[PDB]
RNA sequence: AAAGAGGGGUGAGAAUCCCCUCCACCGAAUGCCUAAGGUUUCCUGAGGAAGGCUCGUCCGCUCAGGGUUAGUCGGGACCUAAGCCGAGGCCGAAAGGCGUAGGCGAUGGACAACAGGUUGAUAUUCCUGUACCACCUCCUCACCAUUUGAGCAAUGGGGG
RNA sequence: GAGCUGUAAGCAAGCUUUGAUCCGGAGAUUUCCGAAUGGGGAAACCCACCACUCGUAAUGGAGUGGUAUCCAUAUCUGAA
């Protein structure tokens, strides 16, 4: 849904230059990159890899139109979609699943970045998009108001959230943790770990303390995406004193540059799981490099009963499949529109229910006081309601056509 | 001669298409072009080996809009089919 | 098109569509 | 342009752009009658640039002579 | 066509006599130009990109060229004009003063 | 000039439009190919102001898309009849008329593909199987002779 | 010296004070028929020869320039 929004604003109007024109020039392709490689840079994107991805988007460039000359700018679109897509890691990295339950889940990172929260989010993903039964545990005792923050998020989850107050040790906590998860038949065991602003030794001590007494199958990395190479460089350092599978990126909905979802793959070598879109607790999305690279390049991939299907679909069934959430992103690309209904969709769904059954059934059977009356009843006095009926059969004739 | 201006513009129709699925390509040729040389030039260009190049040409059409009363130009459409085995054409 | 005609229906729900 | 065709060199390479830039061409109305091409003052222009490279050869020719 | 776009213009004859403007579009193929805040007409239009709403639109209808003056940049009274060399470019100097526009 | 009748279907509206079931007409044709001619009338999706000797939702009308595929079929890249033009020429107030060599000119001569399948519109033309005619040599095979010459024929005789 | 892509009310795109559109003088291209002139032809078409280039293993195919008649001059050959 959300982030990038600043990339993709400096880098499509160089893309607007090249795709226009089929011809593909030496000299085109080397301006291209200089202004791919400003934005890249001005959006904190690890230099190495910038120097990198320049390189090898820039070779490929000059042997496609020897490689094609059929739409030659839209062949080298795809090759910076291509790379932008590796370099986030090649495709979606799906969370593990242990042989035997409980899938033990260490969330990690400093204070700040959104473990808590994001504990919460993935609790509540595993059940909605997988159907699971996980626990969330209280590991941060080193500061006050943090096991209550948990125990308030579990209660909107219905989910329990086991602790032991402020005075035992997380060792002990994840241990008893783990074996009432066992008994009751839990499937997944999140554990939210301390943290403090920055890094040092007793941190790093208790972290492989617990994951020694948890053996987790996944240790993750909650890290604040508007911190750029800052998020990159505690990132390395988490990977390096104990072993990171994953990393979790948060708030993108005010990161606008992307630097570290660029770099950390190249850097790291750890995979990019889910991104944090919100303050509330169902903002958390499996991260898709294709879709995002799409997204930063402007590339996408009985009449009152169906009046009211359609009103259902649209308001409040928002939510396709095969692809149809792909090609819609960005409202499919914006569409050259900029007018969305939005209260205007809401008085056109109170006009739609303003009628009966029979004038449900028979759009064409109300008389010109028929629907005064309804207008009347709806609020716009004939120009919403002559406005729905030139739809209904502006849609009529479009079904005629494609039948 | 030039092995461009031969070939001016395709022809895009779903019989057009059906012939693209079965590896039959179409174009429209200019009016004074040849066989021989049509399918040199789709060689030429796109690097792939013909079996066939089937020309016909059209005439005009004649078209009115109010006291107007003109005829629309006249067409070489020319189908090149490919042999097996070789590179598609986009 | 059944789809092409289901995403016409939608956008003029949702405004209107092109005449 | 025009200042740009006289200053550059005589032979050849005059020759090269004319036929480098008439790929371009063909590509390009191949991409108009498929109609996914978004401007279309690129055509225009690209025809000028070919006429006037060609007419600076001729230019050329009969100063020579 | 004595005026420019971007001028300062005090009209001369019409409904509108005798009020400020900038010309923001003169059309020398017909002479005539169009100046912000006179002849506002009424246009009806059914319909209109970006959110179709229809309705009533104010907008300015162009005036004739000989209903315009410029304006002294001096006094700001209207006069006539001429042109002469400033050593370079030829500006348009205003009648009863030596300064340029 | 001549035979329709009823039930469904669409529509704002029908005897006139579409489907069905009976009935009737032509059948050396009112059937099926194909010339001269016409020039898009052919097919599909829409329209009903004019054209339709009435209506019309219908069309040989109106609008937008589409559709005519050849080595073998017909004509050219082969021949000639009547006839026409005609280098030089022979005439003739001027323009021009006639005419030799030469050429044009089928309604004739010669000449290599056919039987099955297909779509809304093309089919000895597209697809499948099996062929045939003219020409060419990066090649493979046999034979002859590279001057007591193998082989080819020419716009010339002769048969046809 | 600031509006312009005609007629024509059009945004799918762009060009211009590093001087566009517009106006004048001199240049370049100027398909095909047409006295039409390589041969024919039913106007806008068909079919060639020679020389040099492109391509094929070669035949097929293409491009460019010559190829009408009469007259004047010059050269070669000059039949019964
Ligand atoms: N917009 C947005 N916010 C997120 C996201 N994920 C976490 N947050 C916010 O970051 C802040 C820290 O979250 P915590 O859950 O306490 O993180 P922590 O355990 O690592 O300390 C929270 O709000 P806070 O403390 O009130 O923030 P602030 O007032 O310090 O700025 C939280 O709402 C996200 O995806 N999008």
């Amino acid at each position: 849904h959300m982030g990038f929004e600043g990339l993709a604003d400096r880098l499509q109007q160089t893309i607007s230059k090249i795709r226009g024109k089929g011809k593909v020039s030496e000299q085109d392709v080397k301006e291209m990159m200089r202004e791919v490689r400003l934005a890249l840079l001005e959006a904190d994107v690890n230099f190495k890899v910038v120097k990198d991805f320049v390189k090898k988007v820039s070779e490929r460039a000059v042997g496609q139109d020897v490689m094609k000359s059929l739409t030659p700018g839209q062949q080298v679109i795809k090759v910076v979609q291509e790379e932008l897509t590796e370099l986030m890691g090649g495709e979606e990295s799906k969370i593990a699943v242990a042989k035997r339950p409980p899938t033990v889940i260490m969330m990690v990172g400093l204070q700040g970045a959104g473990k808590t929260t994001t504990s919460g989010k993935l609790a509540n993903l595993l059940r909605k998009k997988h159907n699971r039964k996980p626990m969330l545990v209280a590991a941060d005792i080193y500061r006050p108001a943090a096991i209550k923050q948990l125990e308030t998020l579990g209660k909107q989850l219905d989910m329990p959230v086991f602790s032991l107050g402020d005075q035992v040790s997380p060792v002990e906590i994840a241990k008893q943790a783990i074996e009432k998860a066992k008994e009751e038949h839990y499937d997944y065991v999140i554990l939210d770990t301390a943290g403090r602003l920055h890094i040092d030794h007793e941190l790093m001590d208790e972290l492989t303390n617990v994951k020694e007494i948890a053996n987790p199958e996944e240790i993750f990395l909650v890290v604040d995406s508007m911190t750029g190479q800052d998020a990159v460089n505690v990132a390395k350092s988490f990977n390096e004193q104990l072993g990171l599978t994953g990393v979790v990126l948060t708030k993108l909905d005010g990161d606008t540059r992307g630097g570290a979802a660029l770099s950390i793959r190249a850097v790291t070598n750890t995979p990019i799981k889910f991104a944090g879109l919100g303050e509330k607790l169902d903002a958390l999305e499996p991260f898709h490099p294709e879709r995002m690279a799409s997204r930063i390049l402007g590339m996408g991939d009985t009449l009152d009963d169906f009046l009211e299907q359609l009103g259902q679909v649209r308001n409040m069934g928002p939510l396709d499949e095969l692809l149809q959430m792909m090609p819609g992103a960005g409202k499919m690309k914006g569409l050259k529109n900029i007018q969305v209904d939005e209260k205007q969709l809401n008085h056109v769904e109170a006009i739609i229910k303003s009628m009966t059954v029979l004038e449900k059934e028979q759009p064409d059977i109300i008389n010109a006081s028929r629907r005064k009356r309804i207008a009347k009843g709806s609020g716009t006095s004939v120009q919403e309601v002559n406005r729905l009926l030139k739809q209904f059969d502006e849609m009529k004739k479009m079904m005629k056509q494609m039948t | 001669k030039d092995p461009r201006d031969v070939l001016k513009r395709p022809v895009i129709t779903e019989r057009s298409a059906d012939l693209m699925t079965e590896k039959k390509y179409t174009f429209e040729v200019d009016v004074r072009a040849n066989k021989t040389e049509v399918k040199d030039a789709v060689e030429s260009i796109f690097g792939v080996k013909v079996d066939k190049v089937n020309i016909m040409n059209y005439k005009g059409k004649s078209k009115r809009v109010g006291r107007y009363t003109g005829m629309t130009s006249r067409r070489r459409k020319a189908i090149v089919k490919l042999t097996a085995d070789s590179k598609e054409i986009e | 098109l059944f789809l092409v005609d289901f995403f016409t229906i939608i956008l003029p729900a949702l405004t209107a569509i092109g005449i | 342009m025009k200042a740009n065709e006289i200053r550059d060199l005589t032979t050849a390479e005059i020759e090269q752009k004319v036929k480098s830039l008439k790929e371009e061409l063909f590509n390009l109305r191949f991409q108009l009658a498929t109609g996914q091409l978004e401007n279309t003052a690129r055509i225009r222009e690209v025809r000028k640039a070919i006429a006037r490279m060609k007419t600076v050869i001729r230019e050329r020719e009969i100063a020579a002579n | 066509m004595h005026v420019k776009k971007g001028d300062k213009v005090m009209v001369i004859s019409g409904k509108d006599k005798g009020k400020q403007g900038t010309i923001l579009a003169a059309f020398p193929k017909k002479d005539r130009v169009l100046v912000e805040g006179v002849n506002m007409v009424k246009k009806h239009s059914k319909p209109t990109q970006a959110n179709p709403q229809g309705g009533i639109s104010n907008q300015e209808a162009p005036i004739h060229v000989s209903n315009v003056m410029p304006l002294d940049p001096k006094t700001g009274e209207v006069t006539r004009v001429g042109y002469k060399v400033e050593d370079g470019k030829k500006v348009r100097v205003a009648k009863k003063s030596g300064q340029v526009l």
